[PDB]
RNA sequence: GGGGCCUUAGCUCAGGGGAGAGCGCCUGCUUUGCACGCAGGAGGCAGCGGUUCGAUCCCGCUAGGCUCCACCA
RNA sequence: CUGGGGCGGUCGCCUCCUAAAAGGUAACGGAGGCGCCCAAAGGUUCCCUCAGAAUGGUUGGAAAUCAUUCGCAGAGUGUAAAGGCACAAGGGAGCUUGACUGCGAGACCUACAAGUCGAGCAGGGACGAAAGUCGGGCUUAGUGAUCCGGUGGUUCCGCAUGG
RNA sequence: UGGUGGCGAUAGCGAAGAGGUCACACCCGUUCCCAUACCGAACACGGAAGUUAAGCUCUUCAGCGCCGAUGGUAGUCGGGGGUUUCCCCCUGUGAGAGUAGGACGCCGCCAA
């Protein structure tokens, strides 16, 4: 449950997720990796499950580098409220993530694990994805 | 006037000779001597200054400055202002005279007086020196060169005989 | 304490002038010089 | 190792700060002074077109004399580009210390224009 | 010191350490005994009591006096100060309120008073008062003297009818025929005027009482506190 | 039903109409203002002059034109006819 | 302040309890008054007291809750002790 | 859940310039003496962050506790 | 006012974001500040340039003060923030009180009330040799109507006339 | 050469070299003007024995910094469409970044 250890504003607008990505477009520190196909917000539970998925498929494989990281908090106001009374207080921490995007990337572990982890990874996110190397 | 026509008449020849400078305006000699007093005391006894600021007079002729704080450190209780230290710049003749007399009496005064310290330069070609004695309190003096290197003014000094 | 002042004049008599001060870094009764319109002229103006 | 700064440099920063104040015009130009350890120089200036219009110095073999550095020469070049900008027929000008102190040769000089007529 | 177990009078070579502070009681004897004068030492009749008779200049320069007193009892020792002829406490270590319902009280302006001196013959006698067929008379001999230890009276009554003991202990510390040495039974350090009598302690003997006292609580100050840490860690240990 | 409050954050300054308030070859009577700012975003030229609150205003009449001191720094003038 | 809590602070009683307990029997006055623990006092007063037989008269100097031990008696002095 | 008060040694307390006053329980010592003591259990600003040379002392966020309120259909 | 009301919270001013590249722009939207301070922390003249780092060096210590090279600026700018400033608006020294009087072309902002800037003229001055700057402070907050009373001054009026 | 101004560092940083009889500087001493919170370092005052080392000028270079295209792309006014937390099509516009490359200076006035 990643989190960054201190920021300036606890509560920020949330923000629009349009258009491509500027960057981390492909992968260049493993060999392996995934990308997205849209755009979402992705929280710091579903990269650690993603990230422990992996890990326990491969149980000892190389490395992994993940390419992100939910700097966005993402405030929720408390139940049953009516509207108004100032902005909800945080509640976790968000990635926000553009198509084109590479997510996690694979190195030291053949193709076929690679696909394969990434695929049980995938199934714990939200969003389409597609397999990527490097060139 | 002993060590001025010392300097120039044995040493900037003989100098020169010895490093191969291209122009007379390379030799190095010493810009200034600086010295400074460092008491941070002055917080518990405020009369702590002209105590031993008198005694830097008595020392060279040319009156001294105190200095002062420039930030503030709980530490040591100190805020910016309340002077501490003093110091003294010297550059010009009453510097070489001083230094004559330092090399006579205040080097060998010392009651354990040995090879004083060898390595004290800044790797620069400027020397640094502390003393403890002379209340018994000592200061910290500087000998500021236009050598650019460090190995000229250690051959300077040595060519001045200020011990080693 | 700061505290509003008037600087009257000496030789008019007249105050003219108004300011502020310390009480305590400038406790007494002070003065400076401005111009009398009446006397038409730089003056010393003192407190009340 | 210790370096040092050129005095002229820092004449530079001085003079600056005295032209941020200043320029010299037709009919109130820019008299404008330099000061060699060994000569002393004299010019008017119209900053506005960058023109000289007279000039003097120690260095003018007219009134060749032998301190060419002292509060004497700089009287006489005073009144010597008092006579240039009398015959050019200004009269009123401004006056720039460059850097300098408006105490010795400078003061001098000056004082000398003063009483030649030049009008500051 | 009127410290209840180390409660004491000595001197000593040993300047042991003077405080940062001044504290009140120390600057009150500043105030009325400093560049004082020992005129007399007074011994209170032979209780565990001492007198000073002291001679100073006032704030006028004119001569005046004054008592200090300093009552070793035990756990209830004390040091006070008095006027000479007033008799009136200006000082004390241990203020006592009247709390306790006690015959005397320390507080300050109050005339001074003395504890109640107990109906003992300070100094054969005890052979006439007192019947021997008691038993335990170690404890009794305490009923009838003023100066005693319950070790003075078992090493006096271990001798073995003994006042010949008695009376010969009595002309020997009137002569000032003691010896000071520390006794050391398997630890347990103790020590006093005469040697020790019969029990199996080590002796070490001292030209000075003032010597015995520096060499033994110089020691115990700290020692105990040692041992009682020692065995508060021990007990948690085991 | 529940009860909330305390936004503690709902206020902000009176709104001040900065910015500039003449154009470029646009005619200026004298004394008119240009630019009001804070400090200097833009400083002034010829023929005019910075006021106490960092405003700039035309000393004259004539006709207003923005420059560049050199580098990344502006400059406005006033050059008559 | 309080009586009791006067006692306790300048000492002359080591509990308030026991203040309370003293000022409930009525073994004490004020001023010649009878007086309880929560009668008033201040400087000037004059005290009276007993002690089972030991009966004592005492003045009040100044008064506070702070109170280390020897300048508790600073607070008060004695006057005089009768039974 | 909201508001206010509080959260300093075992207990109770004071105190933007360096946390110190008193008291108690258990143990040990201790002794001639009318409860008159001593040492150790031990003496540590609820936490987080920030401003200041500095924070118990100013500010802010959160936790624990006490009190008040949590109403109309 | 109120995403029904009540209870809570807030009520005026300043700075930023939201704010959509002029300006302006709401919400019980997000963050913070003010109800002052300086008689020098102002004016003028002249002067010079910071923070931190590495070396050497008593007490000096990780950290005073010290010389030392590196060093557009990481510092400072009375205070919150934004804008801006190192040719100083930052830091020193000298002399002073323009933290003046009467005004004010013409502009900004604006429902009004009000608020803001202002060259330039006169009088008398301060600093400066002179040009020349000075009508408070680095700019933006630091404050409130009218009526009513009070104080001082006034070639105003003063119920027949003089007061 | 020196002085003095103008133009966005295409001017600078940095490395290497060359020159100074004139000139500019460095430099020699305080008796005076004046000064150094310390002092002739600096500022002032006077001087010219010697030094091109430094500064200053003239050459070189593209390591740093600086400038900077074309094309392409994002974005986008406008129009239109669609499975519309977004996406797509069309006329038009059009960056940044990254390149190509440029550049270790251009222009003036005075004095010898």
């Amino acid at each position: 449950m990643l989190l960054p250890k201190r920021v300036k504003y606890r509560r920020e607008h949330r923000g629009k997720m349009r258009g491509r990505a500027k960057g981390g477009t492909e992968v260049h520190f493993g060999e392996f990796g995934i990308q997205a196909l849209e755009a979402s917000w992705i929280t710091n539970r579903q990269i650690e499950a993603a990230r422990i998925a992996m890990t326990r498929y491969m149980k000892r494989g190389g490395k992994v580098w993940i390419k992100i990281f939910p700097s966005k908090p993402y405030t929720a106001k408390p139940l049953e409220v009516r509207m108004g009374s100032g902005k909800g207080a945080p509640e976790g921490w968000v990635a926000v993530v553009k198509p084109g995007k590479v997510l996690f990337e694979i190195s030291g572990v053949s193709e076929e694990v690679a696909r394969e982890a990434l695929r049980l990874a995938s199934h714990k996110l939200p969003i389409k994805t597609k397999f990527v190397k490097r060139e | 006037n002993r060590l001025k026509e010392k300097y120039n008449k044995e040493i900037a020849p003989a100098l020169m000779t010895k490093f191969n400078y291209d122009s007379v305006m390379q030799v190095p000699k010493i810009e200034k001597i600086v010295i400074n007093m460092g008491v941070g005391d002055a917080v518990q006894n405020a009369k702590a200054i002209d105590s031993a600021v008198e005694e830097l007079t008595f020392i060279a002729g040319q009156k001294p400055v105190v200095t002062r704080a420039k930030k503030s450190i709980a530490g040591f209780r100190l805020r910016e202002g309340m002077p501490i230290g003093a110091k003294v710049t010297l550059r010009g003749e009453r510097m070489y005279d001083f230094l004559d007399k330092l090399i006579s009496v205040s080097l060998p005064r010392v009651r354990d007086f040995r090879g004083v310290s060898k390595k004290s330069f800044d790797g620069r070609g400027n020397y640094t020196l502390g003393i403890k004695e002379q209340k018994v309190r000592g200061m910290d003096i500087v000998i500021v060169t236009t050598a650019n290197t460090d190995e000229e003014a250690r051959e300077l000094l040595t060519q001045v005989g200020m011990p080693f | 304490m700061r505290v509003n002042i008037t600087l009257a004049c000496t030789e008019c008599g007249e105050r003219n002038y108004i300011s502020k001060k310390n009480k305590r870094n400038n406790p007494d009764r002070v003065e400076f010089k401005k111009y009398c319109p009446r006397d038409k002229k730089s003056t010393l103006h003192r407190e009340t | 190792m210790i370096t040092k700064t050129s005095k002229n440099a820092a004449r530079l920063k001085r003079h600056a700060r005295v032209r941020a104040k200043l320029s010299g015009t037709a009919e109130r130009p820019r008299l404008n002074v330099f000061r060699s350890n060994k000569h002393i120089y004299a010019q008017i200036i119209d900053d506005v077109n960058g023109v000289t219009l007279a000039s003097a110095s120690t260095l003018d073999k007219d009134l060749n004399v032998e301190s060419t550095g002292d509060t004497s020469a700089a009287t006489k070049v005073g009144e010597l580009v008092a006579k240039r900008a009398a015959e050019k027929g200004i009269s009123d000008v401004v006056f720039d210390r460059g850097g300098y102190l408006y105490h010795g040769r400078v003061k001098a000089l000056a004082d000398a224009a003063r009483e030649a007529g030049l009008k500051f | 010191s009127a410290h209840p177990s180390y409660s004491r009078v000595h001197i000593t070579a040993q300047a042991y350490e003077n405080p940062s502070e001044p504290p009140m009681f120390c600057m009150l004897l500043r105030k009325h005994i400093e560049g004082g004068f020992i005129e007399k030492i007074e011994q209170a009749g032979l209780d565990r009591i001492m007198i000073f008779h002291i001679k100073s200049r006032n704030e006028i320069g004119d001569e005046t006096v004054r008592k200090l007193y300093v009552e070793i009892m035990g756990r209830h020792s004390n040091i006070i100060l008095t006027d000479a002829a007033e008799n009136v406490i200006i000082d004390g270590l241990k203020h006592l309120s009247p709390s306790m319902n006690s015959y005397r009280t320390v507080l300050p302006g109050q005339d001074y008073k003395l504890p109640p001196a107990q109906d003992k013959i300070s100094p054969d006698d005890i052979l006439r008062h007192l019947s021997f067929q008691e038993g335990r008379l170690d404890k009794q001999i305490v009923d009838h003297f003023s100066g005693v230890s319950p070790l003075f009276a078992k090493e006096a009554v271990h001798r073995a009818t003994l006042p010949k003991a008695l009376l010969a202990l009595f002309a020997e510390v009137k002569e000032h025929r003691f010896i000071p040495n520390i006794t050391t039974v398997n630890g347990k350090e103790y020590f006093y005027l005469l040697e020790l009598t019969h029990l199996k302690g080590e002796a070490r003997r001292f030209d000075s009482l003032s010597e015995l006292l520096d060499r033994f609580y110089f020691g115990k100050a700290e020692r105990d506190r040692v041992k009682q840490q020692a065995q508060d860690l021990e007990r948690f240990v085991v | 039903k529940k009860g909330v409050g305390s936004t503690k954050n709902g206020r902000d300054s009176e709104a001040k109409r900065l910015g500039a308030k003449r154009a470029d070859g646009q005619f200026v009577t004298g004394g008119s203002i240009l630019y009001r700012q804070r400090g200097t975003k833009i400083y002034p030229g010829e023929n005019v002059g910075r006021g106490g609150d960092d405003t700039l205003f035309a000393k004259i009449d004539g006709t207003v034109k923005f420059e560049r001191f050199g580098r990344d720094r502006k400059k406005v003038s006033v050059y008559p006819v | 302040m309080r009586l009791d809590k006067f006692l306790k602070v300048s000492r002359l009683i080591k509990r308030r309890t026991l203040a309370k307990e003293v000022a409930d029997q009525g073994r004490i006055s004020i001023n010649g008054n009878q007086a309880k623990a929560s009668s008033d006092v201040k400087p000037g007063d004059e005290l009276t007291v007993r002690f089972g037989q030991k009966l004592v008269t005492v003045q009040v100097n100044e008064l506070k809750d702070t109170t280390k031990k020897e300048e508790a008696a600073n607070m008060y002095t004695i006057l005089k002790e009768e039974k």
